[PDB]
C-alpha cells in the first residue's frame, strides 16, 4: 500500500520590466528635448516665411518701377 | 524563458541610437536655420535699399527731363 499521491504549488516569473526603467527614462528625456528642438525650429520657420513674403512684394515694385522707367525713357528718347 | 528576455534586451538600445540620430539631425538644423535666417534678413536690406534708390533716382531723372 505504498501508493502516494502528490499536490502542486505554483509560482510567477518575474513580469516584463527592470529592462524598462533606465533606458525608459533617458528615452523620454530626449523625446522632451527632440520636442522642445522642434518647437523652436516651427517659430523660426514661420517667421522667415514671413519675412520671404515681405521681401516679395519690394521685389515686384522694383521690377515694375525699372520696367517703366526704361519704357519712359526709351519713348521720349525717340 | 531566456527568448523573451534577449528580446526585451534587444528591442531598446535600438531606438536609443536612432533618438541620438534625430537629435543630431535636429541640432544641425538649428544651426543651419540660424545661419538662413541671418542671410535673409540681410538679403532684405538690401532689397530694401535697392528699391528706395530706384525710386529716388526715377524720380529725379523724370523731374530733370520735364524741366529740361
Amino acid at each position: 500500500d505504498m501508493r502516494n499521491e502528490l499536490e502542486e504549488m505554483q509560482r510567477r516569473a518575474d513580469q516584463l520590466a527592470d529592462e524598462s526603467l533606465e533606458s525608459t527614462r533617458r528615452m523620454l528625456q530626449l523625446v522632451e528635448e527632440s520636442k522642445d528642438a522642434g518647437i523652436r525650429t516651427l517659430v523660426m520657420l514661420d517667421e522667415q516665411g514671413e519675412q520671404l513674403e515681405r521681401i516679395e512684394e519690394g521685389m515686384d515694385q522694383i521690377n515694375k518701377d525699372m520696367k517703366e522707367a526704361e519704357k519712359n525713357l526709351t519713348d521720349l528718347g525717340k | 524563458a531566456l527568448s523573451e528576455i534577449e528580446t526585451r534586451h534587444s528591442e531598446i538600445i535600438k531606438l536609443e541610437n536612432s533618438i541620438r540620430e534625430l537629435h543630431d539631425m535636429f541640432m544641425d538644423m538649428a544651426m543651419l536655420v540660424e545661419s538662413q535666417g541671418e542671410m535673409i534678413d540681410r538679403i532684405e536690406y538690401n532689397v530694401e535699399h535697392a528699391v528706395d534708390y530706384v525710386e529716388r533716382a526715377v524720380s529725379d531723372t523724370k523731374k530733370a527731363v520735364k524741366y529740361q
